[PDB]
RNA sequence: GAGACCACCCGGCGCGGCGCUCCUGUACGGCGCAGAGCCCUGCGAUCGCCUGAGGGACGCGCCUGCAGAGCGCGG
RNA sequence: GACCGCAGCAGGACUCCGGGGUCAGCAGCCUCUAGCGCGGGAGCGAACGCGGCUCAGGGAAGUCGGCAAGCCGGCUCCGUAACCUCGGGAAAAGGAGUGGCUCUGACGGCGCCGGGUCAGAACUGGAACGGACGCGGGGAUCCCGACUGUUUACUAGAAAC
């Protein structure tokens, strides 16, 4: 018989299989289309989100109630340490799919990438890349084979690795990411570019800018085994029904006889990869400077730290993105952040005027620790 | 080689139920100080166990300075944990005092 | 109602009383519905200050506006709601004024403080409002 | 930038922390936490309780 | 940061100190020219001062202490 | 603690004697004496279930139906309606107080000695006080059966008997 009433199935089918995340961190997968031609450009970088702050903003939406006024919002700071160019990857276009031509590596390859090809680095047998580093450091390996790139490869990308040293985090190895070099006038200037950047750092300021949009991707934080209410937002059925509420009461008709991949059942409610798309980049410092989290109206030093130190996060040395709203996954995950796909088009011009640098711990009253100690006088 | 040392009992009971408590607290002692010793047989002094369990099952005192003796050796190495009464466990860290 | 409203938490749902601001002689509105309320099933509808609700003016009432469903306003509302400033308000009590479905209101006064939200709706509301808290 | 006060703690509310409570006495009251808020609900004396900018003016620690 | 068991992601862990910060609301004790009174030369709930004190921490930085990487098993 | 239920079975099974505190109490909650740690233990702290706890704003919109939960409650002093078979209703309904200290009267007791209740008073205290415990939610009706009783052990406690 008919359901009798209209509502929506409960939750996204796409979203399954909704199983623990198989890969090692989130991954970028697509990368920004070419648009051949552009200036020169690097796509997305790997950070580790550091906390939540929530800042005051001057908007300028026109026709909005909140044009010419003042907006508290929550901003996400994720730090990111420079990454270091380890290697430049070349994939030709096949007609079976980006095939990649070769990965040419770099001359030399550093402590916290190289830890990444050892389960154990300090009992591990320290072979990788030994023959690699003979046949290399004349550069004449390097170049030739460089060469080869372009002429067969279309999308050049470069292998980069965070330097975890930098970070508060337990890491001690480096995450590799492929980053796709764009916009070059062709893929000769791309491959040259690439060559440019080998062996030295990249920093977050350089790949993105304040106020254009980024998508974070990562793996969301784990529940563990859920049930259908809190895994799939069904309705806990009536306090009367035996056995338990917290349960989808109906798994199917009596035919189709197997139960289906539609119908909401128990299972991992968390750890899933996911990607969240256009965030307004709001600022994107160093915590070097002591005055990168003060603006006009401060009148205070202020740096990015807050009083107490980020919960569940570190010192955040170094430069950091912080940006509009929330990115997916807990404090310390790798989150990698792409030049967005598809911006929101309207969205109101960034001009921050009060940036909380009060403890997150606890609740603060103090935006400076100097302030507390002239509070509380002796 | 004798070492005096704290065990923060109410980390310790951390996690597990209120009514396992002091039980949960003396396994703990054990294991802690199998770490402190690097031995495998632990015993402890009546001393300690009228201690732990001076508040009754459900609450631990916080904190225990014990004395663990590593009386035994020569393929034995037993470890003897005494209770040390303290005022107040203020500056107090582990000292290793002494060698066999 | 005048523009775009935001989003507010709407602290009544359908059989919420609330004491009635104006001087009407209604002392005590019933929620019947919300007007501009396309519901989920099972959802009682829900409204927040500055959403016209169809009120019954209950017994304690003058007889006069007594047993006809009516419009009215809510003005004010026990559950915290965020602005987009990030000033968390809420009042002492939940409170309505009731209105023609054209925007006059029925009474000449609106007694104590009214909600900037309900405010900007309704300027008949913001004029006669001593104050806009 | 611009600071409010908690009425009954009387210590400095920074931007978008905080809630305020518009009375039937027309008088918005701002209040930093939910203990400056419980404390007012519960008619418990600003003075009497030690940590409010008050019982420490009445003491004259703070002034 | 992950989990029913596993798996995952990490690895000279951890322990217990010291700072920072936060929570709670001014510690025990001493003193008093506070105290309604009482009857005897003391009692007395409270109160004030020392004392945004004391106590606590699962959050952050640090080490002034013990420590911490199998001669295990596979290959 | 050995009886009877296939059993060393949350089931039944007749008595006798019965301390302390708080309390009106042999109630509830703690304890002396006396007894004594039950077909086992370790981890872990998922879903879900069982036994509980709290929940913003709303306040039965949920449901066959307020089922379940919750409100209420001790004591003192006010105050209390229709109706009525004048006995009731009635704890109707509805208010107010309650702690601790320091006292002050009463009352028998005189060679003044022995009571622990009833009043009244100051001073106190995050705006607390039956602080745990124990412990009616109330009202307006309508239908039956006057009532207290009895009943289908093991699905009907009823308006049935």
């Amino acid at each position: 018989s008919h359901r009798k009433f209209s509502c929506c199935r409960k939750g996204n089918l796409g979203y399954l299989p909704r199983k623990r995340c198989t890969r090692g961190r989130g991954r970028c997968k697509t990368f920004p289309p070419d648009v051949q031609g552009a200036p020169i450009h690097l796509t997305a970088f790997l950070g580790y989100k550091a906390g939540c702050t929530h800042v005051m903003r001057f908007i300028d939406h026109r026709g909005s109630n909140l044009h010419n006024r003042q907006a508290i919002d929550q901003a996400t700071i994720i730090d990111a340490p420079p990454m270091i160019c380890t290697a430049i990857i070349g994939y030709a276009k096949t007609p079976k799919g980006l095939r990649a031509v070769t990965t040419v590596w770099a001359a030399h390859i550093a402590e916290p990438a190289m830890r990444r090809f050892y389960r154990n680095y300090f009992h591990a047998e320290k072979t990788a890349f030994s023959t690699y580093m003979k046949k290399a450091a004349d550069g004449t390996y390097i170049k030739e084979q460089l060469g080869r790139l372009k002429q067969h490869a279309d999308v050049i990308r470069i292998v980069a690795h965070t330097q975890p040293a930098l970070t508060p985090l337990k890491q001690k190895k480096a995450d590799i990411m492929e980053i796709q070099v764009n916009g070059g006038a062709n893929v000769a200037e791309k491959v040259d570019y690439a060559y440019a950047l080998m062996e030295k750092p990249i920093s977050i300021k350089d790949v993105f800018s304040v106020g254009a949009q980024i998508d974070t991707i990562s793996i969301t934080r784990g529940r563990g085994f859920e049930g259908v209410v809190t895994r799939w937002g069904v309705t806990r059925l009536p306090r009367k029904t035996r056995r338990g509420n917290r349960k989808v009461a109906c798994i199917g008709a009596w035919h189709p006889a197997n139960v289906q991949y539609t119908v909401a059942r128990a299972g991992q409610m968390g750890y899933f990869h996911r990607t969240d798309t256009n965030k307004q980049v709001f600022m994107i410092d160093t915590a070097e400077n002591p005055r990168c989290c003060t603006t006009e109206f401060d009148l205070t030093d202020k740096s990015i730290n807050p009083v107490g130190g980020f919960v569940n996060y570190g010192r955040v040395q170094g430069d950091f993105i912080m940006i509009k709203g929330t990115c997916p996954g807990p404090k310390r995950r790798p989150v990698v952040m792409r030049n967005a796909l598809l911006p929101h088009r309207n969205c109101p011009p960034v001009q921050l005027q009060w940036i909380s640098t009060a403890s997150k711990f606890g609740h603060g009253i103090f935006e400076t620790v100097e302030e507390r100690r002239q509070f509380y006088a002796k | 080689i004798v070492y005096e040392h704290t065990i923060r009992l109410n980390k310790a009971v951390r996690g597990k139920p209120s009514k396992k408590a002091a039980p949960i607290a003396i396994r703990a002692i054990r294991a802690q100080v199998e770490k402190l010793a690097k031995v495998e047989d632990v015993r402890l002094d009546p001393s300690v166990n009228v201690f732990v369990w001076s508040r009754g099952i459900r609450h631990v005192p916080r904190r225990i300075r014990l004395e663990v003796r590593l009386e035994g050796d020569d393929e034995h190495k037993f470890a003897y944990v005494i209770n040390k009464d303290v005022e107040n466990f203020k500056h107090l860290t582990t000292e290793k005092k002494g060698s066999e | 109602g005048i523009g775009n409203k935001f989003r507010i938490s709407c602290g009544l749902p359908v059989g919420a009383v609330i004491n009635c601001a104006d001087n009407s002689g209604a002392k005590s509105l019933n929620m019947i519905a919300v007007k501009n309320w396309k519901g989920h099933l099972n959802r009682f509808p829900k409204a927040s200050v500055g959403d016209m609700v169809l009120i019954t003016v209950g017994r304690d009432g003058k007889p006069e506006l007594r047993r006809k469903v009516t419009p009215a306003v809510v003005v004010r509302q026990r559950k915290v709601w965020r602005r987009k400033d990030g000033v968390w308000i809420y009042f002492q009590d939940n409170a309505g004024v009731i209105i023609n479905p054209k925007g006059e209101l029925k009474g000449s006064s609106i007694t104590g403080p009214v909600a900037k939200e309900a405010a900007d709706r309704w300027p008949k509301i913001s004029t006669t409002a001593e104050c806009v808290h | 930038p611009r600071i409010e006060h908690c009425s009954f703690c009387s210590k400095p509310v920074y931007p978008g922390k905080g809630i305020c409570f518009v009375r039937n006495d027309s008088r918005v009251f701002r209040f930093c936490t939910s203990k400056c808020h419980r404390n007012f609900k519960m008619k418990r004396n600003p003075r009497k309780v030690r940590w409010t900018k008050t019982y420490r003016l009445l003491h004259n620690k703070d002034m």
